[PDB]
């Protein structure tokens, strides 16, 4: 997943760095890839990011038996713009403790212990910080530097260059120019990141190797145009503030037509739920939405719809199961239909009239014409098995740990 | 407004920032010193019993 910043178009706050660091890994690992898949949304597709050459020069590697001075690497960490925290909790943060220099990098899931010796890397040792106790040794680290963005002296100076080319400046200390001239970090700086580059920001397409694939679902141009309008509305609404001045939306994001002009450059498979005409390069592969087979508990038979579905069907019926703790509930009902499936993990083991199931949280059942395969999910049965998302993966409100902490 | 003008990226515009900062500092010096002398003149004068 290429997650996004999950903020407002022209927000005034800072997104959570960690997924950013994760996206940095994606930024670290995009023009290197040989199989697998990344997903992006178009609004996430419009963030044109700093070059992989910049990353590659900045992101570096230490090794297990490497001759290195502690404050030398620490100076390189200042070059990384690592943040000096007495008790480190997140990425780009570091603590001084004897020969040991503790740091949680903005590549990895996990922080590191160094313990240098005689201009030498002795150890490289990782741990959970909430444990605060050693987990395992590694002999190497690629350390990605504490931000996607340079904040060094040259970075600050050329920022000031492009800024005084573009924006006005005031004597007000809360001016964005003023804190970056002080070398500190604004909350809503992340839109002003183009200020670091003589070039326009390269798109992720710029990162794209030859062997990549592009897969469409919908007139995503239209959603892009909507987002353009919305963000442009923010460009007037927030574009009145003398205290937070706004870059061009062109200067941050690509337009839809010129976007599609680069979309010329790679093959792209388009996806429509709606059936296609019989023009060339139309597939219309043989799949139907299965009809609804919900639980009708008030009468005798919640399951007769399921039944008359079953004997008119002539192939494998595979059941997406959210958890094994879900599955006995399945058994709770599967004894009621006299028929119980065999658990599998490999789709193409399925054969004629076999009932099978997989641990999977899938949305809906279907009918496959080509292999004649039925599939059954929980949302088809127990009504809307909807999950209300309180927050994202990284951050949330902390009612338990924080007040205790 | 001699302060915001487009200048090449160098120590020159840094010093323009410095001089405008010192200008604001003298403004603050004035606005404190004026009230300071005002209270100094207007206050009571110590005497013998």
């Amino acid at each position: 997943n290429l997650a996004d910043w999950e903020t407002l178009p022209y927000d005034s706050f800072s997104p959570h760095q960690d997924i950013i660091s994760s996206r940095l890994s994606t930024l670290y690992q995009l023009p290197t890839m040989q199989r697998g898949v990344l997903i992006v949304p178009v609004n996430t597709l419009m963030q044109r990011v700093c070059p992989h050459s910049f990353l590659h020069g900045h992101a570096l590697v230490m090794k297990k038996g490497q001759r290195l001075s502690r404050d030398a690497l620490r100076t390189q960490l200042d070059s990384a713009g690592y943040r000096h925290v007495d008790q480190v909790m997140e990425h780009g943060e570091y603590a001084t403790r004897g020969a040991l220099l503790d740091l949680f990098p903005m590549g990895s899931e996990l922080p590191y212990r160094l313990d240098f010796f005689d201009d030498e890397i002795d150890s490289l040792r990782v741990f959970d910080v909430d444990s605060q106790r050693t987990l395992e040794e590694v002999e190497a680290i690629n350390l990605l530097p504490a931000h996607e963005f340079p904040t060094d002296k040259a970075a600050i100076e050329l920022f000031r260059s492009q800024w005084r080319d573009t924006f006005e400046v005031k004597r007000d200390p809360e001016h964005i120019y003023q804190q970056v001239s002080k070398g500190t970090l604004p909350a809503g700086i992340e839109y002003w990141q183009p200020l670091f580059f003589s070039e326009p920001l390269p798109p992720l397409f710029s990162y794209f190797p030859a062997n990549t694939l592009l897969v469409n679902t919908g007139d995503l141009e239209t959603s892009a145009e909507r987002f353009q309008a919305d963000t442009l509305a923010r460009f007037e609404n927030r574009g009145v503030d003398p205290m937070r001045p706004l870059l061009p939306p062109q200067s941050l994001w690509l337009r839809v037509d010129e976007l599609f002009s680069e979309l010329k450059n790679w093959p792209r498979v388009q996806l429509k739920t709606e059936h296609l005409p019989t023009k060339a390069a139309n597939a219309n592969l043989g799949f139907q939405k299965l009809p609804d087979l919900a639980v009708q508990a008030q009468q005798k038979a919640p399951l007769d719809a399921l039944r008359k579905f079953l004997e008119t069907f002539d192939g494998p019926v595979v059941f997406s199961v959210e958890s094994e703790g879900r599955r006995e509930a399945l058994g709770e009902l599967l004894a009621r239909i006299k028929i119980a499936p065999q658990r599998i993990m490999r789709l193409d083991e399925a054969s004629d009239r076999g009932r099978y199931l997989m641990i999977g949280a899938a949305e809906h059942g279907f009918v496959d014409t080509v292999r004649n395969l039925a599939l059954i999910c929980e949302s088809d049965l127990l009504g809307e098995r909807v999950a209300r998302r309180r927050q994202d993966s990284r951050r949330t409100i902390n009612p338990d740990t924080l007040i205790r902490n | 407004r001699w302060l915001e003008l487009g200048l090449t990226d160098e120590e020159k515009q840094n010093q323009l920032e410095q001089l405008a900062e010192q200008y604001d500092e003298l403004k603050h010096e004035f606005e404190k010193k004026l009230e300071a002398k005002r209270r100094k003149i207007t206050q009571g004068d110590d005497l013998a019993p």
